[PDB]
């Protein structure tokens, strides 16, 4: 029965963060691809002088 | 074109023909999964072999050397580790057949059983039956009757008829009929008859699985 | 007996307090951006050598180096630019589910049914690699491990139990517990302090390394989460599951995000990694064949065929310049 | 009245030489390059090439029956295509009964093919064959020449110690070469790859008769499928050689014109069994078939 | 085994 009370205080902090808007977090993920968009190998094809793997 | 780095892959080289040789070394032993239902009789046909995480225990019949990972120790999700021994020759079950009465045990054998028999990595993985405890089944068919497992029997509570019943519930679990064979044994106190049967039951599938690699199957 | 109503109280609260976050989807907001949908990747090496399936590889953060395990009890790190084999460890059980390569790169780990996780020293003043430390406190299997450093190794277990190690003392110094099934997956944070343990019981928990207290937990999966992968930012992780779906869960917005599904797609996720910048999400299916997932838009930008059996690991290098993919087939195909 | 006999040979040929290039290409292609290389698929790599590069030399032979006996390429090019021929066929009989003996140790003796049979051991084995084959073929290229008519024709018999030039002595010098070639053709071409073959898969039919290990009589249809079609292919012609080889003397002379077409039908026959072999060992494993359509 | 003459 231990188990209950612990999984009750576990949603207890579960209950109480410090949420922000999707609309942030998505446009912070956004905001980070592009940033890193051109130091990315994969989304770009990267010239064969630069591509270590031939 | 390679000036220091030759030596690297002569080092290449040689670990690969290392990694040959031992997966050979690895091919060459046949491997048997010991997935018993209890702790009774698993631990039993293990010790009537020659000789935590999961025990790896080697012994060598007539020429073959077997490998038997005895998994008990794993209590986990099985369905998220069991694709691990997707290539084992055969899966030894080992089943006391003296758990009837006790307990609903025999039903959650079976349980296990058509678990691992209709399972999508062992279609074709024989599996070797052991109904272990005949001797306390003798005993204990006369005094508990086994209509207390199987309301279903209708039969004479003598061993043999018993016995044959628990085998045809075990061995009617597989649906697929064709492409495994369920070897039954009740297990003999020498260790040499336990020991027999596996081997015979290994040569077979090693017979089967020839068959089915050239076409012939 | 009050618990069980308080905590389903508690439960409805938070799910009140998410929807209540949830302003707007991420497809919505990113339904204008490019849709970098023309991803072809060639197999730029096939590491062969491994005779039976391959179940984990590890990239080094050098992003040459790679360990990759497998079932016939060896660890193989390969010189990803020249096909070589740099070390073959002959493991002491064969039955090894996952491994990793130390961020400093002197060690290697690995673990699997035998509960064990071994730490294998590769840069010796013998010749030989030779194992330092064998972590054995768990009851359940190992379905991964990561280094945080040469002296902590995090754990995911098969018993419920993520641990934190000490190699040099060889003791838990944290123990993760929480999970009500079996942990497949981990995924440490880029900053270290935070990591994302995904289990059979489809949530997936945001732990704190530091203390040892599930920070958040997440749920949105039907069925066993597989493979889980931190957003290089570390504010966000996808989640593989046996459901044929990877998700995006974001920890600020402590929600699910994105769902990554297609119908012709009914097949379980093995392995989950991200790209450099975080707008791939290359996914492994055990339909033989890894998936790029344009994880801003939600559609399949490339696959990755050329593996004939599924594709049981995913791993992009610490450059994004390759993606690493070993599968069941006992070979190993760098991409780029 | 014998024109018929010639039209099935030229079709036995035409067939042979299309399927053959087609399927065991296919053989070469999915076993060596597409599939994982198991002792028994090694095995099928060795047969296809044995039996693809001799089917590509059919064309020569065609040729050649087209011009009544005219050999126009060349000495190089009838060296190589009689070499090759020779090296082939004898191979594409030696690797049968190869495949038939592993086929017999990996049933009859269950534990030694788990223990010893590995791709080492296996790619050890496979050159006896080839070895075998290239030794019996000396005879072809140290002494198989292009050879002029006087009747306005060049013909690629064999030519025996050009030393002597006896009209006489060559004839009896032919016979007793040729003759050796016919006892080696009988005792090491047909009797005993026929004998491994034959005793072979009557010992596993035996046994998983006796065993009953099998549910379906696939495995017994697919042995005597095999082992009939080895024989009706190659008895017909070896048996015409052998009646030949022991009457060499009187056909070196032209006068028994019976066997000249004796030996082209038949021949045919036995070149068949080349094709056919990719049809009867590798497309009726299901592997290898649903390998092949997921190839492409 | 080919018949030449
Ligand atoms: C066509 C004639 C038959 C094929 C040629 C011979 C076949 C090989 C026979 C010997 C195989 C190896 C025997 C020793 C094996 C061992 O080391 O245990
Ligand atoms: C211990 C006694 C063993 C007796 C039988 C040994 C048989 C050896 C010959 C095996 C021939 C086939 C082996 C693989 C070769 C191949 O098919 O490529």
């Amino acid at each position: 029965i231990a188990q209950a009370r612990k999984l009750v205080e576990q949603l207890k902090m579960e209950a109480n963060i410090d949420r922000i808007k999707v609309s942030k977090a998505a446009a912070d993920l956004m905001a980070y691809c592009e940033a890193h968009a051109k130091e990315d190998p994969l989304l770009t094809p990267v010239p064969a002088s630069e591509n270590p793997f031939r | 074109l390679s000036a220091e780095d030759k030596a690297a892959v002569e080092r290449s080289k040689m670990i690969d023909r290392n990694l040959r040789e031992d997966g050979e070394k690895a091919a060459r032993e046949v491997k048997l999964l010991l997935l018993g239902a209890g702790e009774s009789g698993k631990s039993t046909i293990v010790k009537q072999m020659k000789i935590t995480g999961i025990v790896e225990t080697h012994f060598t019949f007539k020429d073959l050397h077997f490998k038997m990972f005895d998994v008990g120790a794993q209590r986990s999700e099985r369905k998220k580790w069991i694709h691990c021994f997707e290539g084992v020759t055969a899966i030894i079950f080992c089943v006391a057949l003296s758990d009837y009465d006790l307990v609903n045990r025999m039903h959650e054998s079976m349980k296990l059983f058509d678990s691992i028999c209709n399972n999508k990595w062992f279609t074709d993985t024989s599996i070797i039956l052991f109904l272990n405890k005949k001797d306390l089944f003798e005993e204990k068919i006369k005094k508990s009757p086994l209509t207390i497992c199987y309301p279903e029997y209708a039969g004479s509570n003598t061993y043999e008829e018993a016995a044959a019943y628990i085998q045809c519930q075990f061995e009617d679990l597989n649906k697929r009929k064709d492409t495994k064979e369920i070897y039954t044994h009740f297990t003999c106190s020498t260790d040499t008859k336990n020991v027999q049967f596996v081997f015979d039951a290994v040569t077979d599938v090693i017979i089967k699985n020839n068959l089915k690699d050239c076409g012939l199957f | 007996d009050e618990l069980r109503q308080e905590a389903e109280q508690l439960k409805n609260q938070i799910r009140d307090a998410r929807k209540a976050c949830a302003d707007a989807t991420l497809s919505q907001i990113t339904n204008n951006i490019d849709p970098v949908g023309r991803i072809q990747m060639r197999t730029r090496r096939t590491l062969r050598g491994h005779l039976a399936k391959i179940y984990a590889m590890h990239w080094g953060t050098d992003s040459r180096l790679l360990v990759s395990a497998s079932q016939d009890g060896k660890l193989i790190i390969w010189d990803s630019y020249t096909t070589n084999k740099v070390h073959a460890i002959p493991l002491r059980s064969s039955w090894v589910m996952t491994c990793a390569y130390a961020p400093s790169g002197n060690y290697v780990a690995c673990g699997g049914l035998d509960n064990i996780c071994s730490i294998y020293n590769l840069k010796t003043r013998e010749g030989n690699v030779r194992v330092s430390r064998e972590l054995a406190g768990h009851t359940g299997y190992l379905s991964c491990c990561r280094f945080l450093d040469d002296n902590q190794i995090v754990t995911s277990s098969g018993d419920t139990t993520c641990a934190l190690w000490d190699i040099e003392t060889g003791q838990q110094t944290t123990t993760f517990t929480g999970h009500t099934g079996d942990v497949m997956s981990l995924s440490l944070a880029p900053d270290t302090r935070l990591f994302v343990s995904g289990a059979c019981d489809a949530s997936a928990k945001l732990w704190d390394v530091r203390e040892g207290m599930c920070r958040q937990t997440f749920t949105g999966h039907e069925s066993d989460i597989n493979a889980i992968c931190f957003f290089p930012n570390g504010n966000a992780f996808a989640t593989g599951s046996d459901d044929a779906t990877c998700r995006l869960f974001d920890l600020r917005a402590d929600q699910e995000l994105m769902t990554y599904s297609h119908d012709n797609i009914i097949c379980g996720i093995t392995s989950v990694s991200f790209s450099k910048s975080g707008r791939l999400l290359l996914a492994g299916y055990d339909d033989f064949n890894c998936n790029v997932w344009d994880a801003l838009k939600a559609d399949r930008a490339g696959v990755l065929a050329g593996h004939d059996n599924r594709v049981s690991c995913l791993g992009v290098t610490d450059d994004g310049m390759a993606v690493a993919t070993g599968s069941w087939d006992s070979f190993l195909k760098i991409w780029n | 009245g014998y024109l018929f006999l010639d039209i099935i040979t030229y079709l036995v040929f035409a067939v042979t030489f299309v399927l053959g290039v087609l399927g065991n290409g296919l053989v070469i292609w999915v076993a060596g390059f597409r599939m994982t290389h198991t002792v028994t698929t090694i095995s099928y790599l060795n047969l296809a090439v044995a039996d693809f590069c001799f089917t590509s030399t059919l064309p020569f032979f065609m040729v050649r029956k087209a011009m009544g006996g005219h050999w126009p390429f060349g000495w190089f090019l009838c060296k190589f295509v009689f070499t090759i021929v020779d090296i082939n066929l004898f191979g594409s009989v030696f690797l049968i009964a190869l495949i038939a003996l592993d086929r017999c140790v990996c049933v009859l003796h269950p534990v030694w093919t788990q223990n010893h049979r590995t791709v080492s051991l296996a790619k050890k084995v496979i050159i006896g064959p080839w070895v075998m084959a290239l030794l019996l073929t000396l005879p072809v290229i140290i002494r198989v020449t292009t050879v002029p008519g006087k009747t306005g024709t060049v013909a690629c018999t064999f030519n025996f110690s050009p030393w002597t030039n006896d009209p006489k002595e060559r004839i009896n010098v032919a016979v007793a070469m040729l003759t050796v070639r016919g006892i080696i053709r009988f005792i090491i071409g047909f009797s005993a790859p026929m004998s491994i073959v034959a005793v072979s898969y009557g010992l596993i039919a035996t046994k998983i008769h006796k065993q009953g290990l099998i549910k379906s009589s696939r495995p017994l249809r697919v042995l005597s499928f095999v082992a009939a079609a080895f024989f009706l292919c190659w008895s017909p012609y070896q048996v015409v050689a052998l009646i030949a080889t022991v009457r060499i003397r009187e056909l070196l002379q032209g006068m028994y014109k019976e066997i000249g077409i004796a030996v082209d039908v038949t021949s045919a026959l036995a070149f068949f069994n080349s094709c056919l072999n990719p049809m009867l060992y590798v497309f009726m494993g299901q592997d290898f078939r649903e390998r092949l359509i997921h190839a492409l | 085994m080919l018949f030449i003459i």
